[PDB]
């Protein structure tokens, strides 16, 4: 089984604050990852596909980059609408196991 | 040289080539289930290629006298094809890295 | 995409015909991507003209025609009596590569 | 120059249909494969186009489902199988491939098959 | 596109459930589907997958052997069979679609999630 950890746990940042979310996988899952933004009461929406590309319709502020063990989701500007959680997804082989999730707060 | 897609449309081994070649199975370590995005065929060449040269230029293959201007359809077939492999094939279908 | 409805119907004249056939198109199709297959009763179809700009290597002579995208004309100058069969228009370039309706002839 | 088609087959109404086409006399590696639909007192309908070198095919308004191709690159062949047969599936499929050798060739379809006679019955 | 789910229950102690999710606005036969659950306040989990042709179905370690999935292209709708229900099976199940990425004319599946439905919250009690 593949176990992945998402860091940090919960931090606060608003307006012009840059945030970094790290995704560490037990195995080397190459460029096979998707970053989602799930609202506290809404279904998750995909923001990053192929772990490096940006899904059409997603604002350009969110960026993704990484490979193998480590992946990074970077947001330069946190406008007061991204108050949600962020999840990874590993799909190298069955079964699918998800991480804890990271929450952002407003300063 | 031999025959096949290798050394005809893929990288061509020169005549009187000197040097070693090492091949090894790549079941894991960037070879997962389904068709990976990269690792695609290099086919449909009007020439037989030359030793030591690398073909990076990609273009729509010509299957008729009249060449198209950027529209895909009759003739104008794609010179590339992804490898539909998986780590659950037999012995003759597993990915193999050659250096 | 398919509104062809070729103008000629059934032609019944003795050898020495000077009539012409026409293939209609819904929209202007770029040249060098047209065909007029020559289907035969109980036999596999052949091909005579491709792209309405040239001829194949070896095939019966004494007929050659071309036209515009909206109306592709073709003329026959005393073709041999055995070549009295069905003609099928065909357009290339844009999928699907639909054929023509077809035309009937009589001696 | 010689293209051959398998013999006519009698099957069950709704299982599958698969017709074998073989070619000889020209290079099969760099060519194209297409399929036809013809019937007595009926017009011609182009089914789809198959590229043996690179897997690529498109279907008309009728063949999106229940149809899939198989490379069969060995012995210079290529197959297509149809599922969910209907009553009006009695037609001659035929098969053709352009005469290509060198990299560039003719545009039209010159070498044609003889077709089959599949009557969808009991 | 519009994904709609149904099959909720006030209490299903060791009973049989037949959840149904329908796909409209996009081709139901050209895509595979997933059943992705979510605990009442916890993260996201996946329990069942169905292939494009229905041949391949895979489940979780604690889900395989007791739950079932199925699909039907006539109604463009797919079903989930829920049996051997415990008291810890309360979750919020969603019916979602894969991503099919076209590279060199080849479609790659099982890469991510694109469209999510409203979902149905299925709970159990004593």
């Amino acid at each position: 089984d593949i176990q992945m950890t998402q860091s940090p746990s919960s931090v606060s940042a608003s307006v012009g604050d840059r945030v970094i979310i790290t995704c560490r996988a037990s195995q080397g899952i190459s460029s096979w990852l998707a970053w989602y933004q799930q609202k506290p009461g809404k279904a998750p929406k995909v923001l990053i596909y192929d772990a490096s590309s940006l899904q059409s319709g997603v604002p350009s502020r969110f960026s993704g980059s990484g490979y193998g063990t480590d992946f990074t989701l970077t947001i330069s500007s946190l406008q007061p609408e991204d108050s949600a959680t962020y999840y990874c997804q590993q799909a190298k082989s069955f079964p699918i196991t998800f991480g804890q999730g990271t929450r952002l707060e407003i300063k | 040289g031999q025959t096949g897609k290798i050394a005809d449309y893929n990288y061509k081994l020169p005549d009187d080539f000197t040097g070693c070649v090492i091949a090894w199975n790549s079941n894991n370590l960037d070879s997962k289930v389904g068709g990976n995005y990269n690792y695609l065929y290099r086919l449909f060449r009007k020439s037989n290629l030359k030793p030591f040269e690398r073909d990076i230029s990609t273009e729509i293959y010509q299957a008729g006298s009249t060449p198209c201007n950027g529209v895909e359809g009759f003739n104008c077939y794609f010179p590339l094809q992804s490898y539909g492999f998986q780590p659950t094939n037999g012995v003759g279908y597993q990915p193999y890295r050659v250096v | 995409e398919i509104v062809l409805t070729q103008s000629p119907g059934t032609l019944s004249l003795s050898p020495g015909e000077r009539a012409t056939l026409s293939c209609r198109a819904s929209q202007s199709v770029s040249s060098s991507y047209l065909a007029w297959y020559q289907q035969k009763p109980g036999q596999a179809p052949r091909l005579l003209i491709y792209g309405a700009s040239s001829r194949a290597t070896g095939f019966p002579d004494r007929f050659s025609g071309s036209g515009s995208g909206t109306d592709f004309t073709l003329t026959i100058s005393r073709l041999e009596p055995e070549d009295f069969a069905v003609y099928y228009c065909q357009q290339y370039g844009n999928s699907p590569w639909t054929f023509g309706q077809g035309t009937k002839v009589e001696i | 120059m010689q293209l051959v088609q398998s013999g006519p087959e009698v099957k069950k109404p709704g299982t599958s249909v698969k017709v074998s086409c073989k070619a000889s006399g020209f290079t099969f590696t760099s060519s194209a494969v297409q399929w036809v639909r013809q019937a007595r007192g009926q017009r011609l309908e182009w089914i789809g186009w198959i590229v043996v070198g690179s897997g690529n095919t498109n279907y008309a308004q009728k063949f999106q489902e229940r149809v899939t191709i198989t490379r069969d690159m060995s012995t210079s062949t290529a197959y297509m199988e149809l599922s969910s047969l209907r009553s009006e599936d009695t037609a001659v499929y035929y098969c053709a491939a352009p005469y290509c050798s060198g990299g560039s060739c003719f545009d039209g379809f010159d070498i044609w098959g003889q077709g089959t006679m599949v009557t969808v019955s009991s | 596109v519009q994904l709609v789910e149904s099959g909720g229950g006030v209490v299903q102690p060791g009973r049989s459930l037949r959840l149904s999710c329908a796909a409209s606005g996009f081709t139901f036969s050209s895509y595979a589907f997933h059943w992705v659950r979510q605990a009442p306040g916890k993260g996201l989990e996946w329990v069942a997958v169905i292939s494009y042709d229905g041949s391949n179905q895979y489940y979780a370690d604690s889900v395989k052997g007791r739950f079932t999935i199925s699909r039907d292209n006539s109604k463009n709708t797919l079903y989930l069979q829920m049996n051997s229900l415990r008291a810890d099976d309360t979750a919020v199940y969603y019916c979602a679609r894969d991503l099919a990425i076209a590279v060199a004319g080849t479609w790659h599946y099982y890469n991510g999630m694109d469209v999510w439905g409203q979902g149905t919250t299925v709970t159990v009690s004593s």
